[PDB]
RNA sequence: UCUAAGGGUCGGACGAUCAACUU
RNA sequence: CUCUUAAGGUAGCCAAAUGCCUCGUCAUCUAAUUAGUGACGCGCAUGAAUGGAUUAACGAGAUUCCCACUGUCCCUAUCUA
RNA sequence: UAUCUGGUUGAUCCUGCCAGUAGUCAUAUGCUUGUCUCAAAGAUUAAGCCAUGCAUGUCUAAGUAUAAGCAAUUUAUACAGUGAAACUGCGAAUGGCUCAUUAAAUCAGUUAUCGUUUAUUUGAUAGUUCCUUUACUACAUGGUAUAACUGUGGUAAUUCUAGAGCUAAUACAUGCUUAAAAUCUCGACCCUUUGGAAGAGAUGUAUUUAUUAGAUAAAAAAUCAAUGUCUUCGGACUCUUUGAUGAUUCAUAAUAACUUUUCGAAUCGCAUGGCCUUGUGCUGGCGAUGGUUCAUUCAAAUUUCUGCCCUAUCAACUUUCGAUGGUAGGAUAGUGGCCUACCAUGGUUUCAACGGGUAACGGGGAAUAAGGGUUCGAUUCCGGAGAGGGAGCCUGAGAAACGGCUACCA
RNA sequence: GCGGUAAUUCCAGCUCCAAUAGCGUAUAUUAAAGUUGUUGCAGUUAAAAAGCUCGUAGUUGAACUUUGGGCCCGGUUGGCCGGUCGGAUUUCCAACGGGGCCUUUCCUUCUGGCUAACCUUGAGUCCUUGUGGCUCUUGGCGAACCAGGACUUUUACUUUGAAAAAAUUAGAGUGUUCAAAGCAGGCGUAUUGCUCGAAUAUAUUAGCAUGGAAUAAUAGAAUAGGACG
RNA sequence: ACCCACUCGGCACCUUACGAGAAAUCAAAGUCUUUGGGUUCUGGGGGGAGUAUGGUCGCAAGGCUGAAACUUAAAGGAAUUG
RNA sequence: GCCCGUCGCUAGUACCGAUUGAAUGGCUUAGUGAGGCCUCAGGAUCUGCAGAGCGGAGAAUUUGGACAAACUUGGUCAUUUAGAGGAACUAAAAGUCGUAACAAGGUUUCCGUAGGUGAACCUGCGGAAGGAUCAUUA
């Protein structure tokens, strides 16, 4: 959809336990706290960078990728910072010994430091279920047409 | 199911205790200790079906009440307990000495040996790990845990215990052409070498091992035993040398060695 | 809740049970070599038929497949430690040109009478 | 009695499961304790593998942390402001986490003076070279300055009283502070 | 006894101001 | 098979407001029913724009049953202007 | 071990069926029946009801002995053997039975817990506990209150129990002990410096909170806020600490606070020795049980992904009351609409949802045998569920227990 | 389909037949059944091509882009001798694949860590008139693989492997007396111990790691916003 | 325009049949047990029955979808002689 | 020869069918609401630090919330199930009516559609050949 203005909310959306003393002076004008995932995964500029919050991004965030890594297609980009991805498969039957297409749709977590649609091939992964059924988190994006 | 298990039905133990699949409904069940069960063998096992020395488990537990038996110096007196890779059994009313590992068909072998080298042990560190009051720690594969080790020391490696005192002292780590045993999968009980490591960040990284005989297998890294360099493993080791030969190399070798 | 008891049968019936030739030749077995019934011709014939089925199975493969080799050379020097077989005939071929009448030769039954000590096969 | 399982929830599909399994003690959940302010009365309870909870229900003396100067006090809890979960917690002055209230000032007051010899927004030579060394740090910010004269400080939550049985927090500063400022002339 | 939501007017994402009834 | 009509009542519908016999027969609703309904039909004397059959909805139209309600009643009493 | 045959016709060739055949670890039944070995067995219908009886209790040298028990036999006037009963501790949540429920529910296989608790085992781990710190506070050891017992008794009746009177603990509830060290605050004063300083106090662990460190990807300069060592008093600053993970606010440490303050041993059996300043002085072994935290084990809960039979005369479902998601809170051991406020309108589907049916627990597996398949799987192993049905609940590490309790129904 | 007076089928008797301590019956199911058909049915007349056409989903979907040549490497079978006291290796021989080079032919690249190997050579010698031969650091090899940055278009398929509970299945060894079965047991000095064992395979569909790069798809650079530098 | 010749695509025809088929017959009904170019639909003995019921569409007739119990050893196809 | 439908007797299968037909079980609204859990309270009874106060141990009872058994009524689906009367089918050996179809079956046959008729069926419109014509360039 789009990026908030960060303390839209009615309360102060704020990364925890992260000081930024107003007695100290400074240039920058907020700590920032970010991170790498890992397994080669690229931290964006923009998590470091930009200053919307989501605790459930991998990159400034609370979880912790790790189990298994996905990807799939976009399909649903309706929902405040979480969508859907389709996971087209094919299913072995030995009797006909012949395939089908099936498929399964994924919903997960995205970060405001990704910005996307439809399309656009994901990375994503495991992350400690989020809020009944958002097992899974954005890692990283792939253009579509250009 | 309401709680833990108390009991054990045969046909579920670990194959390599060769038990019959008569005899009982039930088997030991090993107790809580070191080792986890299915990686690990009961007193009862090593004595009643594989020495002979006693016939039942009264006997066996009336041998226990004895006190005759000590595992790593230490008297135990557990007819369940669970033990394992590398630990020493002791035997002093008949000044027997022994040393647990896998036949190279996996099974847990008799392998005597003198009451030197039931002076030592070795230990896989499974990790380190900085213990509170800023003290480190490390542990080991049979569950014991040590107090300020030495820094170069890291995961995977493994260590001469001393026995009693704990006491770390000269150890080896993980690193190419050095001398492994396998504990784990088809490969258990094998030997051989380093000869590349595979990684894989994510989970479970491979090793590559080449035993005496340029035979060459992969597998998981947390079935690794490093156990000294080629051509000098640190210990007494049993029968075979974890070679793998073939069905037609063992009947082979039957058929012949057997007669006159 | 205790081991189960393996167990088996040792024969197997024909599809084609009236059949004049069929019931010929077992009796004709059976006179010749002082039997009980159906059932033992019928075991050997089992039997045959399972080694013939292993047969199959192992010279479908390559020869120089180990386990074929191993295998075939295993079950060659038992049927040949039991004497059923000649002691020149040691391929997988001449087993399945075998038949049960090797099989019944070396019968207990068989060979008392052979090395006299019965008159008769009934005797023994 | 309550449950936290997602058996008796609906499936993704809008879909309905069925009672597989009747309630069972792991999955159990406990009614709240809407925490006032009052005679400490905590209630301890007893949690899985004997481990302890203990449900404050009443309370004064919350323990906050200033974290410019760094330190932490015990302090006379005053009252309820503010809540964005629900406005009904400030109507009963009713405590959880995120929860923000006023508090007395006089401990962070007497620190103050203490400390850098100073005053709040109005010898012993050794005292001396104490004060002086703790001059040019003995500045702070004029809003948070202000409320000294009130006696009356802002402060919010970090724990679950409902949990620890302890009623603990901090004093407002930056923008936070000033996002709950705006917060406080637009909604008192 | 309270809470929220629902307008106008004037000044440039807001600021000021006035009045309402309705849920 | 006959007499006989201009034609000989077809489609359809019923003891229905049309049927003597008649409180018609059968079933149902009832403890009990000349009631009502549904079926039957040689229908005294049904029947097709002298309109036949059905018909949602509407009816200060006629009728039966049910639920609730109640001095209609068992069974009367009391109070006010 | 790849096989067929009889029936339509007056006869012939096909299609297509009926019947015949063989097997069935798949049941019943009939007839018959000598032996050897081995061995399934109230699942099918009634997760229908049940008489009687049985099925979980437990002690070592080592927790509690005045049995007004026993034996007698021997150092013991505190006991010292054995040992009922009782207290205490542990277990009784395993096991065993059944398959009624359940249709991506379970279950199989594959992950994950940097998102969780963990009796027990094993290995590690605790010098700090009080007090304005000379007229102190049991440490050689502090306190009651109970059974068991005695006797008084009630009830038609149960493993019901009421009053009174004794008495223990590794029960219950209290409560001391201990080295120096440095580090922090506080400070009398003195003497002005560039400032030095007695002496007052704090500094185990746990809990809760805030904050900081937790480096490191390559090499050199200027400044300032402070504040450390060396001064060859102009000054330099040279050796200069850094853990792991693929990854963290991890590990852990530190500061300032918090706590109806958690722990930091008033316990038990064997032995019995050495040291004098000869007190019954001081030291002193073996092991048994406890205990904080960590690790490990035992597990446990959640959990990734793929996989379920029939049904379209089931095509839209889902959101009252969470239906999908977000933010915050609460609750959970813990993530999570798990629940609550508030907000948004999303979420699933002809790749078949939803609904219905299942004479459905799943699986490993069984039967049939050319092959590919089909049919089956209550059932000797794993996992799950239930204990007449529903719900709730105490204890404990662990139960929504049922050979545990409460309520409602039959 | 037998029976309506001389019943080859009924009732028995006689005789005879298959199986045999087992045999039959009923029902369910499997093969038979290529009568459910992926392998592997049929559709003019025997059942069955929609009245016809369009059409989303679904299924499928033309060809085409490094081919050929040359070099080396060293194997495992099969021969030709067999040296040898039935198994043995070198040459002679092919066959069969396998690996690495060159032919205009990424080897993902750095930043260093590491160098082993020499273009080295700084000194000459053991020793055949000397490049036969090796210790030996000072200019001068990357790959021999550590580890951080950056991506590599991705799938599908396939090979191999690991990881995969046991029991059951196949299956190895063994006189339970054979056999089902079991995992034993067998050897001396059987008065004073010796020892082998208790295999292996199958274990899929999903997931993981590797090799392969045909086949079938996908991407690129066309408003060059392209590339390399 | 008519004639020959040639080629595309049409309606069909004639002869043989290699081949196919139960046979009649067929240049497709062939290229099929030596069983695979792609794809949709339909059928599984006969009857009951295209009946019942449900749904839907239709003004209505009627249409589309589409059973069951029950019953039965034949029914049927091509072709030969009578 | 074969064969068709109505009618008729008998048996049976299922269908409609007034009867607000009956019955079992779920799921449920609304209402009622047990039971313990936590919670505001309470304070029989014991007690710390002449009596003082504060301060504990504390049962019965009690406020409130959630869980929620169970019950009432209605609805509701799913499965059985009664019913006058009606209307089909099937079957029977030796019934009534006729003779529609197979031959040019004696009106060639059949399909769809509409009407009518005791019955098979007749007729109308439009098709097919499965016909009783593979055929009139002469």
């Amino acid at each position: 959809s789009t990026e908030l203005t960060v303390q839209s909310e009615r309360a102060f959306q704020k990364q925890p336990h992260i000081f930024n003393n107003p007695k100290v002076k400074t240039s920058k004008r907020t700590k920032r706290w970010y991170k790498n995932a890992g397994l080669g995964f690229k931290t964006p500029k923009t998590a470091i960078e930009g200053s919307y919050i989501d605790k459930k991004c991998p990159f400034t965030g609370l979880v912790s990728i790790r189990g298994k890594i996905l990807t799939g297609t976009v399909v649903s980009t309706k929902m405040h910072r979480t969508i859907v991805i389709r996971r087209a498969y094919l299913h072995y039957i030995p009797k006909y010994n012949r395939y089908e297409k099936r498929h399964k749709n994924v919903p997960v977590h995205v970060s405001p430091a990704f910005r996307v649609q439809v399309g656009d091939i994901v990375t994503v992964g495991q992350c400690r279920p989020i809020s009944k059924t958002v097992r899974f988190n954005v890692v990283k994006v792939s253009a579509a047409a250009g | 199911a309401r709680g833990p298990k108390k009991h054990l039905k045969r046909l579920a133990a670990p194959h390599h205790w060769l038990l019959d699949k008569l005899s009982g409904c039930y088997a030991p069940r090993p107790s809580a200790g070191p080792h986890k069960l299915r990686e690990s063998l009961p007193l009862i096992v090593f004595l009643r079906n594989r020495l002979k020395y006693a016939l039942n488990g009264r006997e066996v537990k009336a041998i226990l009440m004895q006190r005759h038996v000590k595992v790593d110096g230490k008297v135990r007196t557990d007819t369940t307990y669970p033990a394992g890779f590398m630990d020493v059994i002791t035997l002093d009313a008949t000044n027997e000495n022994f040393r647990l590992v896998y036949d190279v068909k996996g099974r847990f072998a008799v392998h005597r040996i003198t009451d030197e080298e039931a002076s030592y042990k070795l230990g896989k560190v499974k990790k380190v790990q900085l213990g509170k009051k800023g003290v480190p720690y490390v542990v080991t594969h049979d569950g014991r845990t040590i107090r300020y080790p030495d820094p170069n020391i890291k995961v995977n490696d493994t260590v001469k215990i001393d026995l009693a005192s704990g006491k770390i002292t000269d150890f080896i780590k993980f690193d190419a052409g050095k001398l492994v045993y396998v504990t784990g999968g088809r490969n258990l009980g094998r030997i051989g070498t380093i000869v590349h490591k595979e990684r894989h960040d994510g989970g479970f990284d491979l090793v590559h091992i080449k035993d005496s005989l340029d035979n060459t297998f992969v597998t998981r890294l947390n079935n690794v035993f490093v156990i000294g360099e080629q051509g000098k493993p640190y210990i007494s080791l049993p029968k075979g040398k974890g070679i793998k030969l073939s069905i037609a190399e063992e009947r082979d070798r039957r058929r012949a060695q057997q007669g006159l | 809740p205790r081991a189960p008891r393996t167990y088996s049968k040792t024969y197997s019936t024909p599809k084609r049970p009236y059949e004049s030739s069929r019931l010929d030749a077992e009796l004709k077995l059976a006179g010749e070599f002082g039997l009980k019934n159906k059932k033992e011709i019928y075991r050997i014939s089992f039997q045959l038929s399972k080694i013939r089925r292993a047969a199959r199975d192992l010279l479908t493969r390559d020869e120089k497949d180990p386990k074929r080799l191993f295998e075939g050379n295993a079950l060659i020097r038992r049927l040949v430690r039991v004497g059923v077989l000649s002691e020149d005939k040691k391929k997988l071929d001449y087993v399945l040109a075998l038949k049960v009448e090797d099989f019944l030769e070396r019968r207990l039954q068989t060979q008392v009478y052979k090395l006299g000590l019965a008159k008769s096969v009934h005797h023994a | 009695g309550i449950s936290r399982d997602s058996r008796h929830k609906r499936s993704a599909t809008g879909a309905k499961r069925a009672q597989f399994r009747k309630k069972r003690k792991f999955e159990l959940g406990r009614q709240p304790a809407n925490t006032k302010i009052g005679a400490k009365r905590i209630h301890s309870v007893r949690t899985r593998g004997g481990n302890k909870k203990y449900r404050a229900l009443r309370i004064e003396t919350g323990n906050f942390s200033w974290a410019s100067e760094g330190i932490s006090k015990k302090t006379r809890i005053a009252g309820v402001v503010y809540h964005p979960s629900n406005n009904e917690l400030v109507r009963t002055n009713t405590l959880t986490k995120a929860a923000i209230v006023q508090i007395d000032a006089t401990p962070f007051r007497q620190w103050f003076e203490a400390h850098y010899g100073q005053t709040l927004g109005k010898k012993s030579k050794n005292a001396e070279r104490k004060w002086a060394a703790r001059a040019a740090s003995a500045k702070i910010e004029s809003s948070v300055e202000s409320q000294f004269s009130a006696g009356r400080l802002y402060a919010c939550i970090s724990s679950r009283p409902g949990q620890s049985g302890r009623c603990d927090g901090y004093i407002l500063e930056g923008e936070e502070l000033a996002f709950y400022l705006r917060r406080l002339t637009a909604k008192k």
